[PDB]
């Protein structure tokens, strides 16, 4: 397909437009318990730290 | 027996702030609707002067 | 013309049906707004946490 | 010919009403498409695994 196709060639020259800040392969467990921990729609300066 | 009732309590958190953010979202087409609503009656009213 | 003139008194009349179904219409418009706005008040937002 | 002309303006005001009507239809359209397309969100899908 060239939907399909063009996506995986693409991916060696502009990875960016792929990269997503929440999930990586090879991501840690604690880093898994991080965005659970931030997972929530009201999330206070304090929250966070 | 204890990392699993943490999981549960993390998942109870996420499901219920999740299902307030879709509560939001109706209320946004609700808000939409009689904002249509509004505009739709002040044409009518054009039309019978 | 007497009877004409009920004529233009009577789509006058219509003009007051469209009026108060715009004020309906309104608070609608203006509870639904507000409850949008608000969105989490501070009782859902202590539970969560 | 001046009461038959407000009469075509008549029907232009009509026009004018339905055009606002399916302005609203339209951004339920669209409402509903993109809530449909989104299905199960990120927050959703991490509390259930």
């Amino acid at each position: 397909r060239y939907s399909t196709w063009g996506g995986v060639s693409r991916l060696v020259y502009y990875p960016e437009n792929y990269i997503d800040p929440t999930q990586r392969i090879g991501q840690t467990r604690m880093m898994d318990e991080l965005l659970e921990n931030i997972s929530q729609s009201k999330l206070s300066r304090d929250t966070v730290e | 027996s204890l990392s699993a009732t943490a999981s549960q309590y993390s998942a109870d958190k996420i499901s219920r702030s999740e299902a307030y953010r879709r509560r939001r979202q109706e209320w946004e087409i609700q808000r939409d609707n009689a904002d249509g609503e509004v505009k739709q009656m002040d044409a009518q009213l054009e039309s019978l002067k | 013309i007497r009877i004409q003139q009920r004529t233009v008194d009577e789509v006058d009349a219509d003009i007051a049906v469209l009026a108060e179904s715009r004020r309906s219409a309104q608070n609608r418009l203006e509870k639904y707004q507000q409850l949008y706005d608000e969105d989490i008040n501070h009782g859902e937002q202590r539970a969560m946490s």
